[PDB]
């Protein structure tokens, strides 16, 4: 709610921002292997971060739905 | 312990039904299709089998150079190998001649074109009696054919929050299992799998990096790629052509990169022939190195003898 | 009277239907010309049915 | 009509801003400096700057020289200057001397406007410390990410200054005592991007002082790529009015010619090249021939360059593409 919606929607959306620097500074063509690597983790904070999007979301339609 | 570098176990493997070959480009998913078809049929003869294509082009039928149709015919020199080409897209619109939920709804259309051709096959299998121990597909070049494996889980997505003005919300829960039964079984390691076709340069190596995610996140079953049209150009009878000797220098550069992306993967290399590879007698000379993997020394010769 | 909200929604989420339907018969490779026309197209028609969607949306909303 | 060239743009004189990109090993890099030599070469009195953001340092392995942050002028030549920056070996630095951070991230499009006016800022100091105004600038457009997506960022920042105050003045008595622990500062200090990034914006979607110039080879997931590309500028309000399809290998007719599989290629390239030219008709496509091996340095960009200009005819030009081996 503060610690877990807070700390962690940063964590992530900090961290993958640290990445996606991270993967545009290596040949996808040389280093294919892992630019690749990189991709595909930066797929899935982009779906653990589209989930506490929803979990700091179902918290605000139930604190609202319930006095 | 690594992992074999062709397609033996899978030709081998007897707990197999449905097997799905894929690839956008002309990197070989026809060819690809009609080997992996031919090489299990020859290594298992007791079991039938059958090659579909969804393709309007007629593609088996030009890869073999024989007229398949919407009859499963029997290739012409084969045994247990039978070739069937339908298009679903057309047998679709005539039973629909409204989908308004269907353009609504992502992968409903699929699921639909899909059992319009599941259908399709069992009915050969009554008119001829005859029951198929596995079916490879020929997966169509654009669009994502196989889409409606994530149509169960979609569907709930929107039922516990959504709602013959109902009679709709009937026959669309009589759905959400026609193709739940079968995304179980194509979610079965044992019973079906992808192979992936694919050529050795970068815009292709993409394409199917995102394929295999698509297969992924659908929990279907990925494990061995094929790389097709490679030159090995130094293993040529002598240096001619630099143009080419330039290209094979980028192809071993991605292999390594493949290799090295794909550990757990079957990466199975493919050499480039001189000109098509038409017709039986070549799909199978051809074919026989998915089963024992291409030595460039070696069988050097026998990528000569294809026209 | 349910006219703009059902005759649009209808014969363009119809005609998008009946174009995805003609374009899955031509070879994107043989044909690379129209076929990538006739996405372009079914590339805006999944925009207007897309706000056709909101139109009739913010109806119930205004 | 539409000559099947960049001559009309290698000629204006009006243009300013030019970008040259394709994805894939197709040759956005040999094209990105034959077009800018080829645009010096045409107009002495004016200076050029090619500059790229690529890491790996292409255009000093394309040229055989070491060009570096600071522009050099091409060994050979005498208005075609060279530069390659880093713009995320910068940002890294820039900052690296909180909230101006977990808001980039958040905003599709900033990363992108910030790290291009880094460079923009790298370049006016170049004219500064040399005293010496660029007429033109060839952008080698990097090979992944949409590195000029930015445009949209006015259009996008436009829905958060009319939502960070929708919210301010829905909600007023609490809006008055949401006393905004951070002041105006967010809802002032990146409502001034929407203009520092603006102005920028309308150069380059004045069709005579900047446009695109896409690279690919003749195949499907090329031709693909690129008309998604070409898809992505129009959205941005660019123009996109020229494809160079790289690579061709005219073997229709060939010096020395007598292999089978070379001419199957062809084959299919011929095939699609005819599909390009009915999808564009308005468009400049630009036929280049594959040469037998690398095409580095100057004296080579050259030779190789001028058929951007004066088409390549297979049959007479046959032989300037194997005085390149
Ligand atoms: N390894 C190869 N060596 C030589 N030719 C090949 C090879 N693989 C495919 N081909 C050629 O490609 C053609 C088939 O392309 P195809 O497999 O139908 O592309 P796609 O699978 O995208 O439809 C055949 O005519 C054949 O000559
Ligand atoms: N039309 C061509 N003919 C022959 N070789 C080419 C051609 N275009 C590019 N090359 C070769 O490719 C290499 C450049 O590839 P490059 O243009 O840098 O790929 P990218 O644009 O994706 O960075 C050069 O070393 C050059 O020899």
């Amino acid at each position: 709610p503060g610690n877990e919606l807070s700390k962690k929607y940063l964590a992530k959306v900090k961290e993958r921002h640290e990445l996606k620097e991270f993967n545009n500074s290596i040949s996808a063509q040389d280093n294919y292997a892992k630019w690749t690597k990189n991709n595909r983790k930066l797929d899935s904070l982009d779906k653990e971060i589209n989930n506490l999007k929803d979990e700091i979301q179902s918290e605000n339609k139930a604190f609202q739905a319930h006095l | 312990l690594t992992v074999e570098p062709n397609l033996h176990s899978l030709i081998t493997s007897t707990t197999h039904k449905w097997i799905f070959v894929g690839g956008k480009g002309g990197v070989g998913k026809t060819t690809s299709s009609c080997s992996i078809a031919i090489q299990m049929a020859l290594s298992q003869p007791n079991k039938q089998f059958l090659l579909i294509s969804t393709d309007p082009a007629h593609n088996l039928s030009d890869a073999f150079g024989e007229k398949f149709g919407k009859d499963a015919r029997k290739v012409t020199g084969m045994n247990n190998l039978s070739c069937m080409e339908i298009d679903p897209s057309a047998a679709l619109k005539d039973m629909n001649d409204l989908a308004d939920l269907t353009g609504s709804i992502p992968g409903i259309d699929e699921a639909l074109s899909f059992m319009e051709v599941m259908k399709h096959i069992k009915r050969q299998e009554q008119d001829e009696g005859e029951t198929f121990d596995t079916v490879i597909f020929d997966t169509a070049p654009t669009g994502h054919t196989l889409r409606f494996l994530q149509l169960p889980n979609t569907l709930s997505k929107l039922l516990e929050k959504f709602g013959g003005n109902v009679d709709i919300s009937g026959k669309l829960n009589e759905l959400k299992a026609n193709v739940e039964t079968i995304r179980q079984q194509f979610t079965d390691p044992d019973l079906t799998t992808f192979v992936c076709v694919c050529i050795s340069e970068f815009l292709s190596l993409y394409e199917t990096e995102r394929l295999i995610q698509e297969l992924i996140s659908y929990d279907m079953d990925v494990n061995s790629i094929i790389v097709n049209q490679l030159l090995f150009a130094e293993n040529d009878q002598e240096h001619n052509c630099k143009r080419c000797q330039a290209r094979w220098k980028m192809q071993k550069k991605y292999l390594d990169q493949i290799d090295e992306l794909y550990e757990d993967f079957h990466v199975v290399k493919m050499p480039l022939c001189a000109g098509e590879i038409r017709g039986l007698n070549n799909l199978t000379k051809f074919s026989q190195f998915l089963n024992k993997e291409y030595n460039p020394i070696t069988d050097g010769k026998v990528i000569y003898e294809l026209e």
